[PDB]
């Protein structure tokens, strides 16, 4: 189908990038849109063939190439704030063959900063499920609570016995924001694991949250305090208690 | 590729009187290939104010093209129609019949 | 304004029927499109109609008015896996642009059956910070309310499935740092009915 | 009423002096209502009859696009053809498409046909059922495959069945006054000799919309018109149409000779005796 | 009005 990396970026106003996208099913009729909430989705700019490139409903600070017919790079050469949305690549079949049929691609969330001193890893935390809910209900609710992080770039899940699971998984859709005021502002997100007691009392079986956090690459220009947010892997455990 | 030779008829929008005002037609069908040069004559002279229709089409697949100029026919002004085409050995000339 | 879509939240309970409908403007679109997005995931498409009438896949089934410009989407025998955010698109020909509405969300809501409203107060050690209430087990109609004090962090309402025992639970979260927080007063600031197991 | 809306697309190649040539051309019935030439100034779709003009920017501006799409099939086309039987790009090429649908008195679907010629004859064409493609070389094979695994004959189809009856209704009654309209034939009957031994007589029809017209001699149940000169249907430049048909009549003979008219004009078909 | 599907041959 239709791919394109990377999912998750961050950078500070005047950064270049570059939004790669390609498809695989020779299309002639690729685009380009970005998703905000209060939009829904905008065009910024298309193609209906290979060596062609034209402007949609908001091209301005985008530029955009079409060598091949396979791929369809979106590129930004100076960031800013405003470009901070969802990125969607699609293609169409256009003149070739196929029923009339718009795909779209995976997706990239990017967020640009003022200043990148403000990216920030999360901080994992289980909680033990309530003796009084093991108690009245007979299962366990766990809670894992990534907080503090930014940007709202993080894949969260739980892994039990050493295997992910869902089964009791429900995290939040979306993080929260610890502060409506800043857009500097950094994030808390929830999660639960409810499972019966007939599993949580078992003392031999470990239960770990895991967070992946995408963020400033290895080699990146830093030495503020702290350690740079790096892409990193934030996790949190808890084992299975005997009461 | 096929090859048909132009079917060429000249005549008026009107029945023809003398002095009055009427339009005169050369229609060209049944061809192919489609390049054709068609000119509407007067006394052997070309007629420039000729305007003439959008090249189309018939089942068998054959072209058809109408040409017309406004004009008032006389007693002794002679018009006709001189078409060209690939299946023509020499441009072929026909003559406005005001009867036919 | 070429696309307008249903409205806002559309709430309907597990099983039931969600229709979406949707309407244009440009008298010569000739295709139709029904996509699904997920959040945070990108739209998916589940649903095309190139001619006037009615039509039908899975649960889908889809319907086409031209004469009056209006396209369906109705939802039969609903799950929360269908919670997620309907687009409507619309064209014209191969190079015409694509257009979407806003869309229309989907809330569904489950069946809970023998309802055990709760407040349950978890702990941690020395992970960090705050403490975490549990609001669970109550009826899908139990609306929450949101922070009412900024320094208190509260979540959505979330549904949660436990398969192996065909059991779904409602559950919504609470934490902060202040030896002036607790549980029970958490959510006063929520309808929560004089059903409110409060441990202590 | 039995209606209909045709398009007639011709592409011709132009080895070494450049893009292909294009013509696209619209109708209803007889009357044509938009047209689109290569050649022409605008390079936009063009009405072409009073009844279309009053659609706004929006119509214009995506039948515009959309013509554009066809003649970018089309200029492909040729060189995929070119292909196919390995032809030398040093001739000429031709290339007509047509497609439209008819309705009957009730303006309900009846036909829809997508007819596709290359070079002055049949290469590929949709089959009544609008699902099935018929081919005439093991070139031309090629092209169905190619429109089977795509689903070509579905979309034709849903246009075919659909927007077709839809917008020419839309046209016909946008166009009431032009297109409802049955012009009878204004008849006629000339007698002409070269000098004796035989005349000339001609059956006259003119003025007559539309140009459908069946004009038959016949002496009192003679099969006469089986010897008798008829000329194509032609254009009078007015939107109506004339056509005529003569026999060779054995001074004498002529009186007992009957011409029959045949048109949508006339509640009995005329008879006209010399 | 035009088909908005034309396919190459």
């Amino acid at each position: 189908g239709v791919t394109q990396t990377p999912k998750f970026q961050v950078l500070k106003t005047g950064q270049s990038m570059t939004l790669q996208c390609a498809q695989d099913m020779n299309h002639e009729y690729m685009s380009w849109y970005r998703q905000d909430p209060g939009m829904g989705l905008r065009l910024i700019h298309y193609s209906v063939g290979a060596g062609i490139t034209d402007q949609g409903e908001v091209p301005n600070g985008y530029n955009v190439s079409r060598s091949t017919t396979e791929d369809f790079p979106l590129r930004l050469l100076s960031a800013a704030p405003s470009q901070t949305s969802v990125y969607f690549c699609a293609s169409r079949p256009g003149l070739a063959g196929g029923r009339p049929e718009q795909y779209f691609g995976p997706g990239t969330r990017l967020t640009v900063t003022e200043d990148l001193k403000n990216v920030f890893p999360p901080e994992v935390a289980v909680f033990e499920p309530s003796e009084a809910e093991i108690s009245h209900t007979q299962k366990a609710t766990l809670v894992c609570l990534a907080t503090g992080f930014y940007p709202d770039h993080v894949e969260l899940s739980w892994w039990v016995n050493g295997k992910e699971v869902h089964s009791g998984v429900s995290t939040d859709p979306q993080p929260l924001k610890e502060q409506p005021a800043l857009n500097d502002s950094r994030y808390a997100l929830s999660s639960r694991l409810r499972v019966s007691a007939t599993f949580w009392q078992n003392p031999r079986n470990h239960f770990r949250c895991q967070v992946q956090f995408y963020g400033l690459s290895e080699n990146d220009e830093w030495t503020q305090d702290r350690a740079k947010p790096v892409t990193q892997i934030v996790s949190a455990e808890a084992w299975g208690r005997a009461d | 590729m096929i090859q048909r030779t132009p079917k060429i008829q000249v005549y008026s929008r009107h029945p023809a009187e003398n002095g009055k005002s009427n339009f005169l037609n050369c229609y060209v069908s049944g061809f192919h290939p489609s390049d054709i040069e068609v000119d509407l004559l007067k006394n052997g002279e070309r007629i420039e104010k000729v305007e003439h229709s959008d090249l189309s089409f018939s089942k068998d697949w054959s072209f058809y093209l109408l040409y017309y100029t406004e004009f008032t026919p006389t007693e002794k002004d002679e018009y006709a129609c001189r078409v060209n085409h690939v299946t023509l050995s020499q441009p072929k000339i026909v003559k406005w019949d005001r009867d036919m | 304004k070429e696309v307008e879509q249903n409205s806002g939240p559309l709430s309907v309970p597990e099983g039931a029927i969600a229709s979406l409908n949707c309407t244009y403007s440009d008298r010569g679109s000739q295709s139709f499109f029904w996509y699904r997005q997920y959040s945070g995931k990108s739209p998916e498409l589940i649903m095309s109609i190139y001619s006037n009438g009615d039509k039908e896949d899975g649960r889908f089934t889809a319907q086409l008015n031209k004469a009056s410009q209006y396209v369906s989407l109705l939802i039969r025998d609903s799950q929360p896996s269908d919670s997620a955010t309907y687009l409507c698109a619309v064209t014209t020909d191969s190079w015409g642009k694509l257009q979407f509405g806003a869309g229309t969300q989907v809330v569904v809501t489950p069946d809970i059956q023998n309802p055990d409203p709760a407040v349950y107060q978890l702990r941690d050690s020395k992970s960090s910070d705050k403490s975490v209430c549990l609001f669970t087990d109550f009826d899908s109609q139990t609306n929450v309310s949101q922070s009412k004090d900024s320094d208190v962090y509260i979540t959505d309402k979330t549904v949660l499935d436990m398969r192996s025992m065909d059991f779904k639970s409602n559950s919504a979260v609470a934490w902060s740092n202040k030896s002036d927080f607790a549980c029970a007063n958490a959510f006063n600031n929520s309808i929560i009915p004089e059903d409110t197991f409060f441990p202590s | 009423g039995s209606h209909s809306m045709r398009y007639f697309f011709t592409s011709v190649s132009r080895p070494g002096r450049g893009e292909p040539r294009f013509i696209a051309v619209g109708y209803v019935d007889d009357t044509q209502f938009v047209r689109f030439d290569s050649d022409a100034a605008s390079q936009r779709m063009e009405p072409r009859a009073p009844w279309i003009e009053q659609e706004g920017p929006e119509y214009w501006d995506g039948e515009t696009r959309k013509v554009k799409a066809h003649s970018q099939t089309h200029r492909v086309d040729l060189g995929t053809l070119r292909g196919y039987y390995n032809q030398s790009e040093a001739g000429s090429h031709t290339v007509q498409r047509m497609y439209g649908c008819d309705v009957g008195s009730d303006w309900r679907f009846l036909r829809g046909y997508h007819q596709y010629a290359y070079d002055g004859k049949d290469y590929i064409a949709l089959k009544e059922d609008l699902r099935s493609w018929t081919a005439a070389d093991m070139a031309a094979q090629t092209t169905k495959h190619k429109w089977e695994a795509a689903h070509v004959a579905e979309q034709l189809r849903a246009y075919l069945e659909g927007t077709c009856v839809e917008w020419l209704r839309r046209y016909l009654e946008n166009g009431k006054e032009t297109l409802q309209r049955t012009d009878a034939p204004k008849t006629h009957m000339t007698h002409h000799a070269v000098s004796d031994h035989e005349a000339t007589l001609r059956c006259w029809a003119l003025s007559f919309y539309p140009a459908e017209i069946t004009l038959t001699w016949q002496r009192d149940g003679e099969d006469q018109t089986q010897d008798t000169e008829l000329v194509e249907t032609r254009p009078a430049g007015d939107g109506t149409f004339q056509k005529w048909a003569a026999v060779v009549v054995p001074s004498g003979q002529e009186q007992r000779y009957t011409c029959h008219v045949q048109h949508e004009g006339l509640p009995k078909p005329l008879t006209l005796r010399w | 009005l035009l088909f908005g599907y034309p396919r190459y041959v």
